[PDB]
């Protein structure tokens, strides 16, 4: 195996400047290609003596000088491509002397592919022009692409800039322009725009853009300018005025939280007509999405807000951590990601600081996770550097361990220290090893100082108990004996047969803070070390009750003796106010997962939504409902589904008609954003469920509308309930349908979309299934989700099904999505019916989605056996509580 | 009259752009235009979007554009673009 | 009044609740609830409803083994199968028949082989009329 066989550079060569220049030829060429010119010198040391040079190039047709790709020093050999691994590998005839600086020099051409890789075009209708971006996407493996580097995120160095763009057009990148934009003597038509040095970066984090956007600015107290690009059409409206008033009170809110200022002297936002991902920190030239980034007051919900301020924080979060300091390598990513994914909860909460937004890392990040760790299947975080090579290796990465679970182990960690502790380190940190790159080693080793100067007292040392969270897979379920304050823990697996293949080095055993109140008194911060252990802090007499986990700071499930549960109960009954907001939906969806895993009785879970009757907070109602979607989803089309109904109604009956009071029969929104999800939760539910209040109002709004068609009544946070209920209840869905046809805006297209598979009628739905075959009717990338749509419409599940079976061959052979297509039709399946129906649908004949098939069938026969075990008692005690 | 600048490559919002601002039958050469008729009137025109917007303000003036309406009486007034009390117009 | 109950059992049919529709079927296979003598034209009319046209397709075709035993399949399979007007529906049946006919169909063996006839005619038929009994429907129906 030779160099060249390898995946890694060597680390004789560390690069030290750079120059690029690039020209896109916007206009296609005669074959139809875009394309674009490019130069750069690169000079690098020799940090050992070597006779060959390797550096990163792909995809780019080379001009040959003095026969060869590239010039220089003794001479060159020969040069080749080894596409394999994509160097440029250069044999020099002598050896490069040690300790020198020389220049690498190379001119180039590339493609404008729309690729969404490298330099990728973007193209987009505007007016009636389809205009032309070219911009840049270099998330990890992509940056060699656009010109020859040492593209690793170790290999730090400085670049200048220059572009070469049609004289209309403006060009963007990490910097400031150095001087204004001049005319290219080789032309008029084109500009040259320069750009002063970048700070020693890695390559990964560059951006080039070269667009006809125009932008909105502040200058802010801090003295760094802020500046939202969008569309011209769509900054005249406004819609970027939301993110440049949010964008300059998270900048210093972080300013103060690293308590170290600003690095960068520009702060650039731009909003792409479309994008593959929802955003990208490229440092100092933010990228995002329309949808992410552009507000309008008139048509988006609350939601879109809460959306817009959180993905902001996150990426100007990666301004410092992430960018300032840099990884390693990437076998480190989930400390990036996941501390950004942090961080953005806290930043929001700075600029919105009365909507609590704090609390939503609870439903959004921990429990979207848990239920993904709880498998065999799962992985640990910290995974060896060696296992990482391949772009594949590499881009595998980002899903949604490295995010979350890095969200939840980091908050914890701010939570056992002190958070002033966490802030003191994290600062010394970026203090000492900024501009350099590190593993998190490091950092355990700056808290470890920290925390000794502090003397916080801990069992152990930090980077002990976070290399017990770090690098094994899984989390626990701790199970108090409160009759004795017996505690232990052990491995929480979602099936609790299923084979751990992977091993543990510490056997599954986990040192676990324990934060816990009892009676509604905070009690004293307690540690486990062991698999067991005992405190008389948590036994407990007569009606004394305790709780763990208070705000569900750890990462860990928790589990109480029968009686504690009914004690807990009868306090939360009782008052329900007495009880942490947050912990209310805890111990919910602890008795739900819990009951999954054959840990406690299901009717144990179903207590456990009994005190929603009385509930107004926006947190448990949601945990309830996203437990019971499963409940919905299975037993639909039973009998079962009859009286589950009748005892939802039962449940939210009341909280409607807090709001019909509370809201003045709907003619205004509350005013915090929790109160308003709140709201949409109640109408939907109450609604959907069969309250008669909604069959009367909604329908009321809708008819308003269809004898308003440009003055639409509805409130834009109610609009995607209401559309679809009163399609539930033909001149309707006709209206809507020339809505639809006539919609200008996505969002709204999109919530029609959705609307329009509410519909009862099975003509109306076997209509929408054929139209979704007409490309003309529907874009074509979106067909799936209409299908999707009309799937998890209960009328639909059969149709889609006979539908698939029909046209398998064809979509399959031509189209696109089938994995979450697949999905999407099976979950329904719950007995040995479908179970032989699918399997002979395999035999009968998958793309991405032939695993999936496979988990389909996997699931499937759990579910068989789930409703075999549960029905009867669910029935009965759904029934029970029919009254 | 004003407008932001426009056009994919400005600032919607650092400065205006495409002022006009005029006082009606006002001629330079001819100086302040005073108020000879025992009566007068003040009358403002907007021409200019957006979030866009624009006012006079007092100046040093101890009345106001509009204002000297509600029958104020002088000895004599006399009016000009250049300059007596001054009072500035603000686009925000 | 033997009367009022079957017309009941047929109105219950005409729900437009699909939960409603199959609860229906697991009565319709209870012998307490409904009795043997009429669960298969029960069936029968909740395939009438088209909203029952998939619940008793994929009924019958995933279940039809334990009916074998005890229910009259004949005009059954007629009734469930009378809607079918694609090639893909004709693929079904014809799966359907080599899935079950290990076993035979009892008094439906034959109608089976008839449906498997007349669906094909009835896609023939489909395609030479969709377009212009449509374009006569939009015109005159204005
Ligand atoms: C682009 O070229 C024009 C001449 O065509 C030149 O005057 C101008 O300074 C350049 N820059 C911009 C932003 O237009
Ligand atoms: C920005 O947000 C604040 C909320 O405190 C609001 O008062 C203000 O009108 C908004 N817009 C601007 C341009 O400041
Ligand atoms: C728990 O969270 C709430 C926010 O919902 C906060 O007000 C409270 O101070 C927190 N208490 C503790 C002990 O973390």
């Amino acid at each position: 195996s030779k160099a060249w066989n390898r995946y890694r550079l060597p680390n004789t060569l560390k690069p030290d400047s750079y120059r690029v220049t690039l020209r896109p030829y916007l206009t296609p060429n005669d074959r139809g290609l875009y394309v674009f010119k490019g130069s750069s010198t690169v000079r690098f040391t020799c940090k050992e003596a070597t006779d060959v040079i390797i550096i990163h190039s792909k995809k780019l047709n080379y001009t040959l000088s003095q026969g060869h790709r590239v010039v220089l020093p003794p001479d060159i050999d020969k040069t080749e491509l080894v596409e394999p691994t994509e160097y440029l590998v250069v044999h020099l005839k002598g050896s490069l002397v040690k300790d020198s600086q020389y220049e690498m020099d190379s001119e180039f051409e590339g493609e404008l592919a729309d690729d969404l890789a490298g330099f990728y075009r973007s193209e987009y209708m505007e007016g009636n022009v389809r205009k032309v971006v070219a911009t840049t996407q270099m998330q990890a493996a992509d940056a060699r692409k656009s010109f020859p580097c040492f593209d690793e995120p170790a290999m730090k160095a400085e670049f200048n800039i220059t572009l070469i763009h049609p004289k209309d057009l403006t060009a963007l990148s990490n910097m400031l322009p150095k001087g204004p934009s001049t005319p290219l003597p080789e032309d008029p038509n084109w500009n040259v725009t320069e750009f002063h040095t970048t700070p020693k970066m890695s390559t990964y984090l560059l951006a080039f853009i070269v667009s006809e956007f125009d932008y909105v600015e502040k200058q802010a107290s801090n003295g760094v300018l802020i500046r939202i690009w969008a569309r011209p059409s769509a900054i005249a409206a406004g819609h970027g005025d939301y993110a440049l008033n949010v964008t300059g009170p998270i900048l210093n809110f972080f300013a103060g939280h690293y308590d170290t200022p600003y690095p960068l002297p520009k702060s650039d936002q731009i909003g792409l007509p479309d994008f593959n991902a929802g955003a990208m920190e490229n440092w100092g030239l933010v990228t995002y999405r329309e949808n992410s980034l552009l507000f309008d007051p008139l048509s988006s919900s609350s939601s879109n807000k809460e959306r817009v301020v959180t993905v902001i924080a996150h990426e100007l979060a990666h301004q410092w951590f992430g960018n300032l300091v840099t990884i390693e390598w990437w076998n480190d990513l989930w400390l990036n990601e996941g501390f950004a994914s942090y961080v953005e909860y806290l930043g929001a909460d700075y600029a919105e600081p009365t909507w609590n937004l704090k609390d939503l890392m609870v439903l959004n990040d921990v429990y979207r996770v848990m239920a993904v760790d709880a498998l065999a299947s799962s992985h640990p975080l910290s995974t060896p550097a060696s296992e990482i090579n391949t772009p594949a290796q590499i881009s595998e990465l980002f899903d949604a361990i490295s995010y979350s679970k890095g969200a939840s182990v980091l908050r914890m960690l701010s939570s056992f220290l002190s958070e002033d502790v966490f802030k003191q380190g994290l600062a010394s940190y970026l203090h000492t090893f900024a501009y350099q790159n590190t593993i998190y080693l490091n950092l355990w080793d700056h808290l470890q100082e920290a925390v000794n100067n502090r003397s916080i007292q801990l069992p152990t040392t930090v980077r002990d108990i976070m290399n017990r969270w770090t690098l094994q897979m899984g989390f626990p379920v701790i199970t108090v004996d409160t009759s004795t304050g017996t505690l232990s823990q052990e491995h929480f697996l979602l099936d609790p047969d299923s084979n751990v293949t992977r091993p543990s080095e510490f056997n599954y055993v986990w040192i676990v803070p324990i934060t816990s109140i009892r009676d509604g008194r905070q009690q004293q911060d307690y540690w486990l070390i062991d698999v067991r252990a005992q405190n008389d802090l948590f036994s407990t007499s007569g009606n004394e009750w305790v709780l763990l986990n208070l705000n569900v700071t750890g990462y860990y499930r928790v589990n109480y003796d029968e009686e504690n549960w009914r004690k807990i109960q009868t306090q939360l009954q009782r008052d329900h106010s007495a009880i942490p907001v947050i912990n209310r939906a805890q111990i919910i969806n602890d008795a739900f997962n819990l009951a999954s895993a054959h840990k406690v009785p299901v009717t144990l879970a179903l207590n456990n939504t009994l005190f929603l009757i009385e509930e107004r907070q926006y947190m448990p109602w949601e945990a309830a409902l996203s437990s019971l979607s499963y409940f919905k989803l299975m037993f639909d089309r039973s009998e079962v589904y009859g009286p589950m109904k009748n005892y939802l109604k039962k449940q939210v009956t009341p909280l409607f008609i807090h709001f019909r009071n509370n809201t003045n029969n709907w003619r205004e929104i509350p005013e915090n954003l929790m109160d308003q999800y709140s709201e949409v939760n109640a109408i939907s539910t109450a609604c959907s469920n069969g309250v008669p209040e909604c069959e009367e109002m909604v329908s009321g709004l809708f008819k308003q509308w269809m004898e308003n068609p440009n003055n639409n009544p509805i409130h834009p946070n109610l609009r995607s309930t209401v559309y679809c209920n009163a399609i539930a209840q033909e001149e309707e869905w006709d209206f809507a349908w020339e809505q639809f046809r006539n919609a200008t805006l996505v969002n709204e297209a999109d919530k029609l979309r959705a609307a329009l598979a509410c519909s009862k009628e099975l003509w109306i739905l076997n209509r929408y299934l054929s139209y979704t075959l007409n490309p003309d009717l529907i874009r074509k990338q979106d067909a799936t989700s209409t299908i999707i749509s009309i799937t998890n419409n209960v009328i639909g599940q059969g149709l889609v099904w006979d539908f698939v079976q029909s046209n398998w061959k064809k979509l399959f052979n031509d189209y696109f999505s089938f994995s979450n297509l697949i999905q999407a039709v099976t979950r329904r399946f719950s007995t040995e019916y479908e179970l032989q129906q699918l399997e002979q649908f395999k035999k009968d004949n998958f793309g991405s989605g032939t695993r999936a098939l496979e988990q389909a069938l996997e699931k499937t026969k759990a579910n068989i056996k789930w409703v075999k075990e549960n029905k009867e008692v669910v029935l009965q005690w759904f029934t029970e509580n029919s009254k | 009259d004003f407008k932001p600048q426009s056009g994919g490559g400005k600032c919607f919002n650092c400065y205006p752009a495409g002022v006009n601002i005029t006082l009606a039958n006002f001629n330079e050469t001819k100086g302040p235009l005073c108020v000879d008729t025992s009566h007068f009137t003040t009358k403002y025109v907007a021409v200019y979007v957006g979030r866009w917007s624009a006012s006079i303000n007092t100046g040093n003036c101890p009345f106001s554009f509009g204002k000297v309406n509600n029958f104020v009486k002088f000895g004599s007034v006399c009016f000009s673009l250049k300059d007596g009390c001054a009072m500035p117009i603000v686009a925000n | 009044l033997v009367n009022e109950a079957d017309k009941l059992r047929a109105a219950l049919a005409c729900s437009k609740e699909l939960w409603i529709l199959n609860r229906y079927l697991s009565y319709t296979l209870n012998p307490d609830l409904i009795r043997k003598q009429d669960a298969t034209s029960t069936i029968i009319s909740i395939t009438n409803n088209v909203i029952g046209q998939g619940l008793v397709w994929d009924f019958v075709q995933s279940n039809w083994k334990k009916l074998f035993n005890d229910y009259s399949f004949s005009n059954l399979i007629q009734a469930v199968t009378r809607r079918f007007s694609t090639e893909y529906e004709l693929q079904q049946l014809e799966q359907f028949k080599k899935d079950n006919e290990e076993t035979g169909f009892g008094s439906g063996t034959r109608a089976l082989e008839q449906a498997l006839e007349k669906t094909k005619a009835n896609i023939k038929w489909v395609k030479e009329n969709k377009e212009v009994v449509l374009q006569w429907f939009t015109e005159n129906s204005k």
